[PDB]
C-alpha cells in the first residue's frame, strides 16, 4: 500500500482549476484553470516555471505531446490552442467548435487531436496545419472526455448523456457502445496503458474499468465522492498498480488495482480535489482543488 | 471516393511497410511524401529534374529508392531527403525494388538490358541471367521474402533464380492457351503467403503459388492457381496488385479507366470501380493493411476505402424480422 | 416480379438506398440517397415478430424502462416490435403529404411491412408516410405539407 506524503504545494491560479498534467518526461506539470492561464510548474520541486495565457474564455482541459515539447489547451472560448511548451507560443489556434470545448488529446504518434465541446460533437483535428480533419456528432450531451488508445487506432469518448463510445479513428466508425443497465453521466473516460481496458467515472461516486474485447466492466471503484464535476482518475502505476482519483470530499482517494480496495487517502486539500496526475516514471501524483482552495499539491510515496 | 488536391502531376506511387505514408512522384521530379492520417504532405524531395517512374520504401521505413526517366536512380533517407547514393545506366531503368530482407541490396530492371541487383554498401552489381538472350523486356521482382528473384520475358518465359546465386532454380514458359508466348508485363508477389500473379500481354492474369514453380522444376507445366480476365471487355491491365492480405486482386482498366476486384480463391470478381472516363489511368496501389486503394490518373490521385455496417447502423441493429419466441411460462406469473 | 424476389432485392439494396441524417423535421431522419421510382420497395420495417396478445406486456415493460415504443401493427394478430431489435426504418418521419405508404406482403407464410415509394423519390428526399395514428385528445405536426392535419391525430 502507498504511503503518499506532501512534498509540494502549487498554487497560483486567479480561478478555479480544471486539469494538471505531468509531462510524459515528468519535467513539467501544466495546469489549467478557468483563468484563461496556463502554469507550467517544475515537476519535482514545484517550482512555477511560467504562466502561457492567449485563450479568451476559461480553459477546461490541456494535454501534452508526447515529446512533452507541446500543448494542447481546449478552453471554453470554443477553441483548441497548440503551444511550443519551450517557447510558450501558440503555434496554432483551433477554430470550428460550436461551443465549449471541454477536452483535448494527442494522438499516440503526438501528430493528431481529438477534442471534445459542449457542442456534443467530437472534433478530430491535424497538429502540423491544425486542421479539423473529422467531425462526429457523438453524443446526445456535451462530452466531458476523450482519449485515444495505446497506437492512436481507436478513440473512446465519454459525455454527459452516459455514453462510452469507442469509434474508428481512421472512418470515425462508432465501434462500441458500452452500457451499464442505466444512464450514469459520465465524466471521465481513458484507455488502460496495455490499451486493453477503459477507466470511465461516472457521477455517482464510481469508477469502472471495462474490457475492451468482453466489452464488460471487469472492476468497480466507490467510497469516493463524484456527482458534478469533472473528477480525474489515473493509473498509478510506477509503484504499486493502483487507481487515483479526486474526490468531493476534498480526498485524494487512491484504491487497489486489483482489489479495488482504497490503499491511501491523502487528505490535505481544503476544496473539491478537481484534477489529478500521476508521474509517468516517479511515485508523485499531482493533486489540485478548486476554487475554494486554488491549490496544487504534491505527494510522493515510497512503493 | 476521395481524391487529393495538394499534389499535382501524380506519377507513381508506393505504400509505405505499414501503410501510413505514400511517396508519390511527380513530373517536375518531385517526392511528395504525404500522410493517410494526418491526410497531408509530410515530405517534399527534389530527387531528380526528370519525372520518377519506379518508386519503393525501405523495410525500415527510412529509405526509398527512386528512378528519374534520365536512367538516374537514387536512395533518399525519408527523414532528410539527401540523395543517399546516386547511379545512372544505359537501356533507361523500368523498375527499381529493394530487397525485402536487405535493404542494402536492391535489384532493377531496364529497358533494353537485364535486370541487375546493387548493393548500396558496396556500388557493385550482379547481371541476373537472360535465358533467351534476346528478350530486351524481362520484368523481374523478388519474392515475399527475398529469397528467390523471378523474371518473366516478352516471349512468356518465367525463371526463377535465387537472390544469392542467380542460379536457375525453376523455369517455364506460359502460353496463350494454344502454342504462342506473350509478353510479361509484370510480376507481382503478395506480401504475406506465396500466392503471386503475374500480368501478361494476353491481357489475361494469371496467379500461382511459388511453392508449385519450384517443385515443378526447371522447364515444367506450373499451372496458375486462377486466371482472370474482362470476358466482357478484354481490357488491358496497365497496373495490378494483390490486396494486404493476399485474398483480393484488383486490376486497372486504363482502356476505360476502371478498376476490377476478383477474389483470390474462388477468383470471382468482387466488383468494379469506375472513375472519371476522361481520365487516363496511370498507377494502382493497395494499403497494405487496409481496405484502401490508391489510384494514379491523370496526375491526379483517388482513394477508394471500404466500410463496415456501422458508422451510423450500432438497440441491437437487425436486417430481417424476427418471430419472437414463446415460452412455456411466457404468460404465467 | 416476384415479392420474394422483389423483397430479396429490396433486402439487398436497403442499405445503400437509404440514410438517417439530421431532420430539419424532427432530430434525425430517414433520407433518400438514391433516386427511388414510384410503388417500388424503399425499406422493411423489420423487427421482432410477435403476437397481438403480448403487446402491452411488452409496452408496460418500456413503460417501467422508460424506453419508447417501437411498434407497428402488423394485423389484427401480429406486430413488428422494433424497441430493442430493429433496423433503419425506426427512423421515417411521418408527413400528410407522404412519398410513400406501408403495405403488409406475405412471403413464404411470414408477413413482412414494407414502406414503398407513393412516388417517384428522388435523391436526398426525407422519407416519410401516413403513420395513420388515431385521433387521440395531441402530438403537433412539422411535417411542411401544405395540407398538414397540424396534428397526426
Ligand atoms: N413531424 C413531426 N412533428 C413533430 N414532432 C415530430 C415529428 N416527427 C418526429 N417528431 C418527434 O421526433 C421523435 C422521433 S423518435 C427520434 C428521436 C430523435 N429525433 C432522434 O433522432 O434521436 C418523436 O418522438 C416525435 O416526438
Ligand atoms: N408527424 C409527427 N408528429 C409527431 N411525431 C412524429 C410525427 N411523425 C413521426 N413522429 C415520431 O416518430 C416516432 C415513431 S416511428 C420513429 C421515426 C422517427 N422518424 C425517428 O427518427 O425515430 C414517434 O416517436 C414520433 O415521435
Ligand atoms: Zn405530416
Ligand atoms: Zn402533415
Amino acid at each position: 500500500k502507498p504511503n503518499y506524503a506532501l512534498k509540494f504545494t502549487l498554487a497560483g491560479h486567479t480561478k478555479a482549476v480544471s486539469s494538471v498534467k505531468f509531462s510524459p518526461n515528468g519535467e513539467w506539470l501544466a495546469s489549467s484553470s478557468a483563468d484563461k492561464l496556463i502554469k507550467i510548474w517544475g515537476a519535482y520541486d514545484g517550482k512555477f516555471e511560467k504562466t502561457i495565457s492567449g485563450h479568451k474564455l476559461g480553459i477546461s482541459d490541456v494535454a501534452w505531446s508526447s515529446d512533452s515539447n507541446l500543448l494542447v489547451s481546449a478552453s471554453d472560448d470554443k477553441t483548441l490552442k497548440i503551444w511550443d511548451v519551450s517557447s510558450g507560443k501558440c503555434l496554432k489556434t483551433l477554430k470550428g467548435h460550436s461551443n465549449y470545448v471541454f477536452c483535448c488529446n494527442f494522438n499516440p504518434q503526438s501528430n493528431l487531436i481529438v477534442s471534445g465541446s459542449f457542442d456534443e460533437s467530437v472534433r478530430i483535428w491535424d497538429v502540423k496545419t491544425g486542421k479539423c480533419l473529422k467531425t462526429l456528432p457523438a453524443h446526445s450531451d456535451p462530452v466531458s472526455a476523450v482519449h485515444f488508445n495505446r497506437d492512436g487506432s481507436l478513440i473512446v469518448s465519454s459525455s454527459y448523456d452516459g455514453l462510452c463510445r469507442i469509434w474508428d479513428t481512421a472512418s470515425g466508425q462508432c465501434l462500441k457502445t458500452l452500457i451499464d443497465d442505466d444512464n450514469p453521466p459520465v465524466s471521465f473516460v481513458k484507455f488502460s496503458p496495455n490499451g486493453k481496458y477503459i477507466l470511465a467515472a461516472t457521477l455517482d461516486n464510481t469508477l469502472k474499468l471495462w474490457d475492451y474485447s468482453k466489452g464488460k466492466c471487469l472492476k468497480t471503484y466507490t467510497g469516493h465522492k463524484n456527482e458534478k464535476y469533472c473528477i480525474f482518475a489515473n493509473f498509478s502505476v510506477t509503484g504499486g498498480k493502483w487507481i487515483v482519483s479526486g474526490s468531493e470530499d476534498n480526498l485524494v482517494y487512491i484504491w487497489n488495482l486489483q482489489t479495488k480496495e482504497i490503499v491511501q487517502k491523502l487528505q490535505g486539500h481544503t476544496d473539491v480535489v478537481i484534477s489529478t496526475a500521476c508521474h509517468p516514471t516517479e511515485n508523485i501524483i499531482a493533486s489540485a482543488a478548486l476554487e475554494n482552495d486554488k491549490t496544487i499539491k504534491l505527494w510522493k510515496s515510497d512503493c | 471516393d476521395g481524391t487529393l488536391d495538394c499534389i499535382s502531376m501524380a506519377l507513381t506511387c508506393t505504400f509505405n511497410r505499414w501503410g501510413t505514408l505514400l511517396a508519390v512522384g511527380c513530373n517536375d521530379g518531385r517526392i511528395v511524401i504525404w500522410d493517410f492520417l494526418t491526410r497531408g504532405i509530410a515530405k517534399i524531395i527534389s530527387a531528380h529534374i526528370h519525372p520518377v517512374c519506379s518508386l519503393c520504401w525501405s523495410r525500415d521505413g527510412h529509405k526509398l529508392v527512386s528512378a528519374s526517366t534520365d536512367n538516374i536512380v537514387s536512395q533518399w533517407d525519408v527523414l532528410s531527403g539527401d540523395c543517399d547514393q546516386r547511379f545512372r545506366f544505359p537501356s533507361p531503368i523500368l523498375k527499381v525494388q529493394y530487397h525485402p530482407r536487405d535493404q542494402n541490396k536492391v535489384l532493377v530492371c531496364p529497358m533494353k538490358s537485364a535486370p541487375v541487383m546493387l548493393t548500396l554498401s558496396d556500388s557493385k552489381h550482379v547481371v541476373l541471367p537472360v535465358d533467351d538472350d534476346s528478350d530486351l523486356n524481362v520484368v523481374a521482382s523478388f519474392d515475399r521474402r527475398g529469397e528467390y528473384i523471378y523474371t518473366g520475358n516478352a516471349k512468356g518465359k518465367i525463371l526463377v533464380l535465387k537472390t544469392d546465386s542467380q542460379d536457375l532454380v525453376a523455369s517455364f514458359r506460359v502460353t496463350t492457351g494454344t502454342s504462342n508466348t506473350t509478353a510479361i508485363k509484370s510480376i507481382e508477389f503478395a506480401r504475406k503467403g506465396s500466392c503471386f500473379l503475374i500480368n501478361t500481354a494476353d491481357r489475361i492474369i494469371r496467379v500461382y503459388d511459388g511453392r508449385e514453380i519450384l517443385t515443378c522444376g526447371r522447364d515444367g507445366e506450373p499451372e496458375p492457381m486462377q486466371k482472370l480476365q474482362d470476358l466482357v471487355n478484354r481490357t488491358p491491365w496497365k497496373k495490378c496488385c494483390f490486396s494486404g492480405d493476399g485474398e483480393y486482386i484488383v486490376a486497372g482498366s486504363a482502356r476505360q479507366h476502371a478498376l476490377y476486384i476478383w477474389e483470390k480463391s474462388i477468383g470471382n470478381l468482387v466488383k468494379i470501380l469506375h472513375g472519371t472516363r476522361g481520365e487516363l489511368l496511370l498507377d494502382v496501389a493497395w494499403h497494405p493493411v487496409r481496405p484502401i486503394i490508391a489510384s494514379i490518373s491523370s496526375g491526379v490521385v483517388s482513394i477508394w476505402a471500404q466500410n463496415q455496417v456501422e458508422n451510423w447502423s450500432a438497440f441491437k441493429e437487425l436486417d430481417e424480422n424476427v418471430e419472437y419466441e414463446e415460452r412455456e411460462s411466457e404468460f404465467d406469473i | 416480379l416476384p415479392m420474394p424476389m422483389r423483397f430479396r432485392h429490396l433486402k439487398k439494396t436497403s442499405k445503400e438506398a437509404v440514410g438517417v441524417y439530421r431532420s430539419p423535421i424532427h432530430g434525425r431522419g430517414l433520407f433518400c440517397k438514391r433516386n427511388i421510382d414510384a410503388g417500388e420497395m424503399v425499406i422493411e420495417y423489420a423487427g421482432i415478430v410477435i403476437r397481438s396478445i403480448l403487446t402491452d406486456k411488452r409496452e408496460k415493460y418500456y413503460d417501467s424502462k422508460g424506453i419508447g415504443c417501437y411498434m407497428f401493427r402488423i394485423d389484427d394478430s401480429e406486430v413488428v416490435d422494433a424497441t430493442m431489435h430493429g433496423n433503419a426504418a425506426r427512423f421515417i418521419n411521418h408527413s400528410c403529404e407522404p412519398n410513400c405508404y406501408s403495405r403488409v406482403i406475405n412471403i413464404d407464410g411470414q408477413k413482412h411491412i414494407v414502406i414503398f415509394a407513393m412516388r417517384k423519390i428522388y435523391r436526398g428526399e426525407e422519407l416519410t408516410y401516413d403513420y395513420k395514428f388515431p385521433i387521440e385528445d395531441k402530438l403537433p405536426c412539422n411535417c411542411g405539407a401544405k395540407k398538414c392535419r397540424k396534428f397526426l391525430n
